[PDB]
RNA sequence: UAACUGGGGCGGUUGCCUCCUAAAGGGUAACGGAGGCGCCCAAAGGUUCCCUCAGCCUGCAGGUGUUGAGUGUAAGUGCACAAGGGAGCUUGACUGUGAGACCGACGGGUCGAGCAGGGACGAAAGUCGGGACUAGUGAUCCGGCGGUGGCUUGU
RNA sequence: AGCCAAACUCCGAAUGCCGGUAAGUAGCGCGGCAGUGAGACUGUGGGGGAUAAGCUCCAUGG
RNA sequence: UCGGUGGUCAUAGCGUUAGGGAAACGCCCGGUUACAUUCCGAACCCGGAAGCUAAGCCUUUCAGCGCCGAUGGUACUGCAGGGGGGACCCUGUGGGAGAGUAGGACGCCGCCGA
């Protein structure tokens, strides 16, 4: 079963973006490449048990097994030593990416308290988007959403996110 | 040779394979007694030539462009069996018994194993 | 008084003195300059004494550049000590000036005062010096 | 801290090799396999 | 607190170009690979370069790196 | 009841490794100029396979970045083809040898092809006789421990 | 933009060293017997010393 | 006229400008099994051929950054002499850089396959 957003993209989004930006070749048209969700429990340096709960939550929300990252460098101020776990992340691709995107946008995103919209200026200057989440109960600890597109700049990516329905200010 | 650079986004497949190919060619040289047996693995077909790097010339060669393979039944894995057999024949003809196989950068499985086995049963010693 | 705030090796050989200058033979910044004619070591004290001579004479206006820096350490053992038992501690900081090096530079409106100030400096230096004007390349 | 151990298998009962091994790191009696020249085989030589 | 040194090692090239050698002779003693092994030349445990086959010694640049070579 | 020693004493040093002095092979002195060693790792060894860093810019992610990071441990010569980083399997951190060579007055120090046995890794070619290399050590005498069965006073 | 560096080098000679060869005029192996192992000055390249010493310690000639 | 594999290792690179799809290369869409992800068929591995030259790749303009670079001279120097109170300076004969200048250069040379 092709996800709703995957479909909607193939039939309706692709053409209208091509019309809006007047692209000569269809394959140049930007599209979603992957979705990476990050979580950083710096406190894990004090208690390693905290990470276990993190794996449980992340597994639940997205449906893949996180990969736990280990401290790349030892930093004194954070008493950080190289090699100890500090966080978990997941990289979603294909339909699972599309399905997760449907859930967050259509269900969890409005559940932000006092939500007037997510900022449109949070692009990284290459067409990839990022916005952080302050609480986990948003899904039926803070975690970062990173959207990696094929866009070459911000507006092409912003246009694609618009048309996919993200509520930009 | 002296390795190639790294790549970004696209051309990472090409660079990584080429970089991998150099890794394999720092211990596998084309001698006069046992020549090199390069095997390129493209999307369409699979070629394999018997090169003499010490001299620079190529001794034998076979690919999917030959009539024997160009158009026929079977998937790639079984399609490499023809390529393996001919190049073994074209190597036996020009006085070659022992050759040094090299992967070409890609891994040894699937067609590369299949092509090696087809060439190996035809007489050549790996 | 000029001293290097940091130097990699405190104890160094005697900077050799054969040959002409590698470079810095021509006026670069100012309008007038002091060009050496014989090799010598010019200590940080000698440079300071010369600098005061020029600046005091002009008394205002004009700008003086010091193209050489005393960064080579010379050592001296404690007095009345027999030979041996290591090298001495650095005492003097010297700039290895070779023939042809332009040491001091000065720009001033009045030529006569400029030359007078430059001459007063030269008599504080340990080598023969000549006054050079900026060549209009 | 690192004492000299003498390896021995369960058959030849001849002390073949000696080596260093950190006590506190490997308190458990160390073991590996070598070429026993009496046995002429690649047996296992448990640390004495 | 100075006055300490390690006695000399006699490194350096031991067979120069155009010099006929027998298999196994030492060609170069070196630290690290200042010269890489070429055709007919082997590398020892301590970067020593020794001839594998009798011939004349010849230096060159193979694959963008200085190498020693033995020409039968 | 030591020696060296710009008289002797006092102070300091005595062996090994790296750099400079050292004058573009090698070697080269001073109580000349800088430092390290008397270890460590059961993986930080072997093999097969895979990866490229530091730094910078933007909001874990992206762009840039060819060596400026790292290499257990001092410096140097190297290492980006990695010798740096990550996984699978393992014990060659072998037994019997040494064509031929380098360095020492000598004792000695160092590298080493190829072969046999019996193994590891790899499909294979091949690599593996500890560690990227060079310090981490001590001659003989005497004696202890394990093995083997060669021999000593009539048998 | 102009500069400095025994332990800096994008570069880099002259000499010297290793081997081959041509021409021209002592070398090596094996043994018997030694003495020497306190050097001096002068030319050149350096270190210590103070841009000293008929100083001192090295390299290379007389 | 293009694809594969080599040699020299920037006079070849970087950047910039205009293009190409006959076979070929690649993008490319899928995960059924073998195979795999410190998580993800992005990578490896497997099976095809819907669309495409947009990127890679190939061709092409520019000396812009980078790169190469004479001749002449100079420093320096083997040998042999001078001079100076000294630090040091000079010459005859043999050799002769570095920097810089005129310039070069948008690679060149092999083997196969279409």
């Amino acid at each position: 079963t092709t996800p709703r957003l995957k479909t909607k993209y193939r039939e309706e989004i692709v053409g209208k973006l091509r019309d809006e930006f007047s692209y000569e070749n269809v394959m140049q048209v930007p599209g979603l490449v992957k979705i990476v969700v990050n979580m950083g429990v710096g406190d894990a340096a004090r208690d390693s048990k905290l990470i276990e709960g993190a794996i449980r939550d992340l597994t639940t929300i997205t449906g893949q097994k996180p990969a736990v990252t280990k401290a790349r460098k030892s930093i004194a101020q954070f008493k950080l030593r190289e090699g100890q776990p500090i966080g978990a992340h997941v990289t979603l691709r294909g339909d699972r990416m599309w399905e997760f995107l449907d859930r967050t946008l259509s269900l969890a995103l409005p559940r932000i308290r006092d939500f007037r919209g997510l900022s449109p200026k949070q692009f990284d200057g290459r067409g990839n988007y990022t916005f952080g989440l302050t609480e986990q109960v948003m899904f039926h600890r803070g975690m970062d959403i990173t959207v990696v597109t094929t866009a070459t700049n911000d507006d092409e990516g912003r246009a694609l996110l618009r048309h996919l329905g993200f509520p930009f200010k | 040779a002296y390795g190639v650079k790294i790549a970004k986004g696209k051309a990472y497949k090409g660079a990584a394979l080429k970089r991998r190919h150099i890794r394999i060619r720092k211990k596998v040289s084309g001698t006069a007694e046992r020549p090199r047996l390069v095997v390129t693995r493209s999307n369409r077909g699979i070629t394999a030539q018997v090169i003499d790097d010490i001299a620079g010339h190529t001794v034998a060669s076979a690919s999917t462009l030959d009539a024997s393979i160009r158009g026929g039944e079977g998937d790639k894995s079984a399609k490499a069996q023809q390529v393996g057999k001919l190049v073994a024949e074209r190597a036996k003809a020009a006085g070659v018994e022992a050759v040094v196989f090299d992967r070409g950068g890609n891994r040894y499985a699937g067609r590369i194993a299949a092509l090696a086995d087809a060439a190996r049963e035809a007489g050549l010693k790996f | 008084m000029l001293i290097p705030r940091r130097v990699k090796h405190r104890k160094q050989h005697h900077p050799k003195r054969s040959g002409m200058s590698k470079g810095g033979t021509q006026v670069a910044f100012g309008e007038y300059g002091i060009q050496a004619l014989t090799p010598a070591y010019v200590t940080n004290r000698q440079i300071e004494a010369a600098r005061i001579a020029m600046t005091r004479h002009i008394k205002r206006g004009g700008k003086v550049w010091i193209n050489i820096y005393p960064d080579r350490p010379l050592t001296k053992k404690p007095a009345e000590t027999r030979m041996g038992s290591g090298k001495g501690s650095p005492e003097w900081w010297v700039a290895n000036v070779k023939p042809g090096r332009v040491m001091f530079e000065l720009s001033y409106p009045n030529e006569k005062i400029a030359r007078e100030a430059l001459t007063r400096a030269a008599h504080k230096l340990p080598m023969k010096c000549r006054i050079v004007r900026r060549e209009a390349g | 801290v690192r004492p000299k151990i003498t390896l021995a298998c369960v058959e030849c009962k001849e002390r073949n090799y000696i080596t260093k091994k950190n006590r506190r790191n490997n308190p458990d009696r160390l073991e590996m396999k070598k070429h026993c020249p009496r046995c002429n085989a690649h047996t296992a030589h448990r640390e004495t | 607190r100075n006055g300490r040194d390690s006695n000399a090692q006699r490194l350096g090239v031991k067979r120069f170009g155009g010099q006929v050698v027998n298999a196994g002779e030492i060609l170069v003693r070196q630290r690290g690979t200042h010269f890489h092994p070429g055709a007919g030349v082997g590398r020892g445990g301590d970067d020593t370069l020794f001839a594998l086959q009798a011939g004349s010694v010849q230096f060159g640049t193979f694959r963008g790196r200085k190498v020693v070579n033995i020409v039968p």
